[PDB]
């Protein structure tokens, strides 16, 4: 008797794979944009400290 | 080229993940705008304080 | 991970059927036993050319199947469309499993009129456990264009089901008779599954498949000829086929109908003689033995006697459900027998699922 | 992306025809069914030498087709002109799909009297699923000079349509009979489509095309001879052909007309005997079987009996629309039958579109 299993080939395979890659790209872009939002936050806190020094002046 | 509006009308993991991704992209746009605005406000308070 | 999964008849085209066998306990003993079975006429636009092409509607239909079943299981084996799968034999040299899989894909590359972009799965027609390195390889390749499989996996995914085996119908239909075949083991048996989209022939020595061949002709042809000759819709032509051809009061309608279906009868017989002659390669001086029928297109009244006299082989209906325990308090053996041919595969990959 | 597209007869030359079949529901059952059909005489200057050469006017005509149809669908399959496509067989070695496509383009490079600058699409006359690596390749190449395809895509683009398949007429005309052919599967059948610009012959074993051949002669020739012999315009000569040759009161006009068209009749018969003899390559001791006709040029009165007695084959008209469900409350079966030969392709690539 022949026991066959067409489970995980291929438009299922490569569409789960494309599904993975698109999400990895999403993650990378969002991590980069995150880092940007950060570095911005730091320059802003520095500016705030300079300005509070001025207000003390 | 048909099976693709069938897939585009359907979804499960690929599109649940996709929707999560568009949502987190929107939220990051929102928080980046919400860190750009305190910049402008902050430069404003600078211009006021110096004028004092 | 071990559950006893489930089984739908996903490529029924005429009908989506589903079966739950598990191990039923009685008196401290247990065994494979029918637990539920459900059937719904397939709403068309779901399937076209063997691809699932309204994954949403098919999803909702499968959900109706699970509800009618009253089953809590959410794992499933299913099957691809015979129009969606290329099945053929292939000769190689056996070796390492990787070298076989690659070499298999390399030879079937020639065999596939699509990019790969294509599903490849083989099994060996003879036990590998019988031959030495570099010698006597035979695998049969099941190849499927990619998103027939996708479409089916989407359907399964939104029905809440999890697939574990995507099998093929010409061999899944055999698991019910695989025992009764395994008892006569030099006997050559034919198995015809006359469905609505395709008619499969698989011919065996024992429960060892020797070959398979798929014919485009099916019951949709008889229905379509009735519809042509009486400008009827497909449904009323289908009922005129069913009840029209088999009632005790049908004495006036086998001229009107039989004259309509006579071309299909002749030409089906021509296709079956065709395939049978195309097999008889090695025994130029022998004859046939015995054969069985499955699928609802078989249930055409008197079609079994016609195929029997026309092909020179005894063609008999068979009850699959004999392979499984059936509680008489939950199921009528008579009705079970009546819907047996349609359900053969529907319990087929279903013994594949607690396997 | 899945819609049920549409189908025009874009290379009708005499007529632009369009058909909408989709799946029509009745009593909870559905099936492919005629939804609409429209026909408009092609305004000339649209097509010359098989190229669309007034993409604007053709656009507006196709828009009129969509409006007369009352169809909301905006996707379409269509066909190229038989004068615009080179179809021929080609022998190769099968292998990887890329290596086949390249090798195919390499061999047909020899076959194309234009730069490439040329459309190449093949299909295998036998299932690839039947032969081993490096062996037994047969593809048939459809090759088309580039902007026949462009011109048609411009026409489709400004009509608001989106093309998904650009098929060929000699095989698209067959999809309606592909079932009825698939039931006799060692029978050699001829299919003639006598159009206005070209007459195609395709000859098959089953619905498996064995070959095709395109003849410049067509109905435009009969009309043009009538016009020559009675210094008439093309339109009144065309009507004199149609109604003149077939009326019950036409007893005085088959001498005046038949003497005009007799050269064309002889010489068409000569071309068809020509092609048939050029096929009979392998069976030097056999005869023909049965054949069908399509296209309006076929509907010349008595032409079927003439081709039948002259070619030594039974040549019969056939009703395509038998492949599709037809609601009798929306369509008269008689008229449908009357316009069937013209519409054969017009429903052809139309079963290609919900496929
Ligand atoms: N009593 C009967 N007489 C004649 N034909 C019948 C009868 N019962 C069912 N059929 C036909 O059998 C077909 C359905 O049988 P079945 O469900 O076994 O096929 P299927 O497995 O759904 O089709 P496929 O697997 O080929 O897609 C229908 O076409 C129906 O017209
Ligand atoms: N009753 C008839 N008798 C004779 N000729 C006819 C009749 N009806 C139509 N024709 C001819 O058939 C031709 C149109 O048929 P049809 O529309 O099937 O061809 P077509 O598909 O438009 O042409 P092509 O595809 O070759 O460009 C016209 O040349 C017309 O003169
Ligand atoms: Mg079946
Ligand atoms: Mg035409």
């Amino acid at each position: 008797m022949m026991i066959r299993i067409n489970l995980l080939p291929v438009r299922a395979v490569k569409k789960r794979e494309m599904g993975r890659q698109v999400l990895v790209l999403f993650a990378v872009v969002l991590i980069g944009a995150g880092v940007a939002n950060y570095l911005w936050y730091d320059d802003r806190q520095s500016e705030l400290e300079a300005h509070q020094a001025g207000v003390a002046s | 080229m048909d099976k693709y509006l069938d897939q585009f009308v359907k979804a499960p993991p690929a599109i649940k993940f996709g929707g999560l991704a568009f949502v987190v992209g929107a939220l990051t746009a929102a928080n980046f705008f919400m860190v750009i605005q305190p910049t402008e406000e902050e430069i404003g308070w600078a211009v006021a304080e110096r004028r004092k | 991970a071990k559950g006893k999964l489930v089984l739908g008849l996903d490529i029924g085209s005429t009908s989506i059927k589903m079966i739950l066998l598990k191990e039923q306990r009685k008196r401290g003993e247990v065994i494979y036993a029918l637990q539920s079975f459900g059937m719904k006429p397939l709403p068309p636009e779901a399937i076209v050319d063997g691809a699932l092409m309204n994954s949403t509607a098919i999803v909702q239909a499968v959900q109706d199947l699970m509800s009618e079943l009253k089953v809590k299981g959410k794992d499933v084996a299913i099957g691809v469309s015979g129009h969606s799968v290329i099945i053929k034999k292939i000769q190689m040299p056996r070796m390492s499993q990787d070298e076989l899989e690659e070499s298999i894909q390399w030879e079937a590359e020639q065999y596939i009129p699509f990019d790969v972009k294509d599903v490849n799965i083989d099994t060996q027609i003879l036990d590998g456990g019988g031959n030495d390195a570099t010698g006597q390889m035979d695998v049969l390749l099941v190849a499927a264009k990619k998103d027939m499989i996708n479409d089916y996996t989407t359907v399964v995914s939104e029905a809440g089901l999890a697939p574990v085996v995507v099998d093929v119908d010409a061999f899944a239909v055999q698991n019910m008779f695989s025992v009764n075949y395994d008892v006569p083991e030099r006997e050559t048996v034919v198995l015809i599954n006359a469905g609505a989209s395709v008619v499969n022939i698989n011919i065996i020595s024992n429960g060892a498949t020797v070959f398979t061949r798929d014919v485009t002709i099916g019951g949709n042809q008889f229905t379509e000829e009735i519809q042509k000759q009486l400008n009827v819709s497909y449904e009323e032509a289908e009922a005129l086929k069913i009840g029209g051809n088999g009632a005790d009061a049908d004495a006036v309608v086998p001229q009107d109908v039989e004259r309509v279906l006579s071309s299909v009868a002749e030409q089906v017989a021509g296709e079956i003689q065709r395939s049978l002659d195309f097999y008889a390669g090695t025994a130029a001086d022998s004859n046939f033995s015995k054969v069985y029928l499955s699928g609802g297109t078989a249930k055409i009244p008197a079609l079994f006697k016609t195929i029997e006299a026309r092909t020179g082989v005894p063609v008999e209906i068979l009850n699959p459900f004999r392979k499984i325990e059936v509680d008489n308090r939950k199921f009528d053996p008579a009705f079970v027998m009546d819907v047996a041919p349609m359900a053969a595969v529907a319990v087929g990959l279903a013994l594949r699922r607690p396997g």
